[PDB]
């Protein structure tokens, strides 16, 4: 590499610098280096899962003050944090602003107290329907528009490559829930999630109904589910069917 | 005050800032309070008796000089310390750990002494001097806040590149930046920056990058030429970056035709050296040109 | 001072915001595609349901006969360039190895001159899979242009999906279903495995009311049971 | 090397005909189809037709002639060679054609071209200006010149009120004329040539930065540039234009007149364009550019 001569040079340098990395800590380290190269003090990377639908998991990892992470998870501010929730509705970057936080005033006041006075947040959706988010923050300088665009671009590149490398390294934060379905079980679940009954699946797949119900039992066992509704819903949410 | 864009005259520069000595190698004076003062830039040795005189016009007591900020180790920015610190009992010299330890390395202090001793006026009589390792020094770090005065809070910023120890001082209240040679030598005749990369070009450019990010500057004070103001000081860092890359392109083109480093060194000398004849032997200026050209040829990005 | 690419980005944004009709958006897309050096482009939206026969709508500038053939043989189902987006967000350069599983599609596309090309996927904020392809006939993709393209295509598809959603295009539209907070919360609980009685207990209402709400939801989804309703709601990002 | 500079074939498809100072460019669209770019001067027709003979077997297969703008050094061959390529469509911006229709402009161009002939050269045949096979083109118009030549037109006002440039998207090759300036053969940087409007000049350089990364950059003087020089050509031209702006404004803040810097710039630059530009006109153009800059430049506080 990340250098000066052109943006494409920085892109290729970042790629080559990140290719040999076999440890997630070093990946985050390169990310932090480039973030500070951009001009901000702290950064953060958040993963919002789709389930449980009532209380969806929102994991976070970054370089905000650890006391702020204590408070953030203690009061579970991550549930209704506008910077993250924007990604459910837009592919655009979000620059932190008072108007944005009119809904969650306590979180914004506490973040300002911890120095997170200026910042921005970029969301993206992984190909497995996860909501990944990359936030940057500093204390004293507001974001101008030209820097807004510069950031938007560089952060997009960085979060894309980061999610790619973290999927390649099978990080626990992104692993969500490791579940593998067999071809037979996956197609049976595809048919069930389309509304077909056990007997209709038995007819279609040219197998017995006892076999189909035993496959349902196995599938429920994998999802730790009590019935087929939970299994089908979580599979649809996780992109397994 | 003044409509001008560059203030280059000994005397008062701002409600709290004065320039002392020769405008070529000036020493800047800050009034922290009624009986508290600070100095910036170390200048050259042969100006000792001059600076002192000027200083005494402003400060009624030398004991009220409490701090002396130094950018880097080069002979032309710390030659006054051994001669004038004995007259400033209450002074703390503030420099980067690399600069502070340089003042301990026999060889570096010998180079400084030789180069400063070579710039005397016929029969100049140097005043007594104290040891370099005896200076009242307190090392500083990157990003430290120097609580000089109630209305003087200056931040330290690492500006490596020009040298392996260069640092700059940002008075954030007045958006004032003492930048030394981190941007280079200002061309008084053309209004552009002359790159002064004498250690590492990657670090030089990265430091100029980081400095571009500071709040819009109202006062830009390099180690030579006085004080810049207005739009000239606002985009100083970006302009230095641009001129450095311009010289890189020129060097690389001249090499693509088969030239040597020393041909362009001679050219750059003939074009630039005239400004620093008073405080820099010509041979050393040509050598610095050759060295900067070496570093640029090494670290510049080729064209293929 | 931070890259001449930013100029192109801002120019594209300024050119595409004042447009209030999708025709002009696609026209600007073709403008930039041809400016890069390719002949044709395409934009595809793969929906998540039906899981067995997923909808794959398309809009672009390939020959109309080739699209007729494409939909006739339902190549949208097993098109590798599209299916890459289900598991990866990285760009795909067209190559024989990519099409070894669907060789007939690749052979026919080559017959249509679509010999060189690439396809970049992205996931809309509504669990839809959008994809942007570019293609030419005679010139293979060089490396530096490979990366430059990749970046430009990413930017363009991002802004295109944004502007088309803002323009409410039918191709991006999905099955229109609206749930109230109460029924949506009931479905959230059901899709989490709760039974009728457990939901009635939690929401402090009767079980008859909960089963009547289940009937309401299935009636809207044209579903035979609650499994289909829950799965389609999860797939559509409604819970 | 890093710079190509010689008459003849540039790459697998193109040729540079005539003088590298006022060159014409030849596109081989297909087996039996050719096109031309830049109208050159009258002084070089005697070199044109001949050096062309080495590459083209039949002159009748020239179907297009592209003109950047109306300057004498990029247009003065219409009377010389146009009559003998009967199936040729000159393609030019409305400004350029209308200039060709005016008597004063053609008189200026004819005088400036006459100023460059040799005491032995005799003038070949000539034709009229309003009778040319002209067709108006528009900004962004796509020229399907050949099966492997799809070039787009881009309006690059600034150097003049009509300058336009051509981008081959397949080879990422940009013919830019003077919109970027005069390439310094000794230093490798760009010399601004703002002779009409500075804001239009800078905006044109911007719009050109929006193109894909360039592999080949072909101005009106010097030849062809490859590698980095072609990539950041517009960026560097913009930077050097702003550098000249700053130099002029600084010198004016010290109480110096435009004449000072005009004479200095003549001394330092005119040596390059002495073969195709009377020195007095070089000084006058330097002064015109400095006046435009001093008028439109951003001041300081
Ligand atoms: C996952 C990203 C969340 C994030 O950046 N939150 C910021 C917004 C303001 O205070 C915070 O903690
Ligand atoms: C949704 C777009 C998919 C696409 O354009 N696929 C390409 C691969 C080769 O022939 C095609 O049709
Ligand atoms: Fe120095
Ligand atoms: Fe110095
Ligand atoms: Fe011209
Ligand atoms: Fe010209």
């Amino acid at each position: 590499m990340r250098n000066d001569g052109g943006f494409l040079l920085w892109w290729d340098g970042l790629r080559s610098e990140m290719q040999p990395i076999h440890d997630s800590q070093g990946v985050f380290a390169v990310l932090e280096k480039e973030v500070r190269r951009l001009g901000f003090d702290y950064y953060a990377y958040g993963v919002r899962h789709t389930i449980p639908f009532t209380r969806p998991k929102t994991e976070v990892h970054g370089t905000y003050p650890k006391a702020w992470l204590e408070r953030y998870q203690m009061q579970n501010y991550g549930a209704v944090d506008p910077a993250i929730l924007n990604g459910l509705r837009s592919s655009e970057m979000v620059v932190w602003s008072d108007s944005l936080f009119d809904q969650s005033r306590m979180l914004w006041n506490e973040a300002r107290d911890w120095g997170l006075c200026v910042g921005a947040t970029l969301p993206i959706r992984a190909p497995n329907n996860l909501l990944s988010v990359l936030s940057v923050a500093r204390d004293q300088q507001n974001i101008s528009s030209f820097e807004r665009e510069e950031i938007r671009l560089r952060l997009r590149c960085m979060i894309e490559l980061l999610t790619q490398k973290l999927t390649d390294l099978e990080h626990p934060m992104l692993m969500s829930n490791p579940v593998c379905l067999s071809h037979r079980e996956r197609e049976i679940l595809q048919w069930t999630a389309d509304g077909k009954s056990s007997g209709e699946i038995a007819i279609i797949l040219s197998i017995s109904e006892s076999t189909v119900n035993f496959h349902h039992k196995n599938i429920q066992k994998k999802f730790d589910a009590p019935n087929k509704t939970l299994a089908a819903a979580y599979a649809a949410a996780l992109g397994l069917i | 005050q003044g409509h001008m864009l560059r203030l280059s005259a000994p005397g008062q520069l701002d409600d709290d800032l004065c320039l002392l000595g020769d405008v070529q190698v000036p020493v800047f004076l800050l009034r922290l309070g009624e009986a508290s003062w600070a100095l910036v830039e170390g200048g050259i040795s042969r100006d000792a008796e001059l600076v002192w005189a000027d200083l005494c016009r402003w400060v009624a007591d030398p004991s009220q000089v409490h701090y002396w900020l130094i950018t880097h180790k080069h002979y032309d920015h710390c030659g006054l310390l051994p001669y004038l610190c004995p007259r400033l009992p209450n002074v703390q010299v503030l420099a980067s750990e690399r600069t502070c330890q340089a003042w301990k390395s026999e060889s570096a202090v010998r180079v400084v002494e030789r180069l400063n001793r070579q710039l005397l006026r016929a029969e100049q009589r140097l005043p007594e001097a104290c040891a370099w390792d005896a200076l009242p020094v307190r090392a500083v770090a990157d990003g430290e806040w120097l609580e000089l005065g109630p209305r003087h809070r200056l931040q330290v910023i690492e500006a490596h590149g020009h040298s392996d120890d260069h640092v700059v001082f940002y008075d954030v209240r007045r958006r004032r930046l003492f930048c030394g040679d981190a941007l280079g030598e200002f061309d008084e005749a053309e209004g552009v920056w002359r790159p002064l990369v004498f250690d590492d070009m990657e670090a030089y450019l990265e430091s100029l990058e980081r400095l571009q990010r500071l709040p819009t500057l109202l006062q830009l004070i390099p180690g030579h030429g006085g004080l810049l103001r207005g739009r000239l000081a606002a985009d100083g860092a970006e302009s230095a970056y641009t001129e450095c890359l311009r010289l890189c392109r020129r060097l690389l083109w001249r090499q693509s035709m088969g030239e040597s480093l020393d041909e362009l060194s001679e050219e750059l000398h003939r074009a630039w050296g005239g400004q620093s004849v008073d405080f820099l032997p010509g041979e050393l200026h040509l050598g610095s040109m050759r060295r900067m050209l070496e570093i640029l040829s090494r670290q510049a990005l080729p064209l293929d």
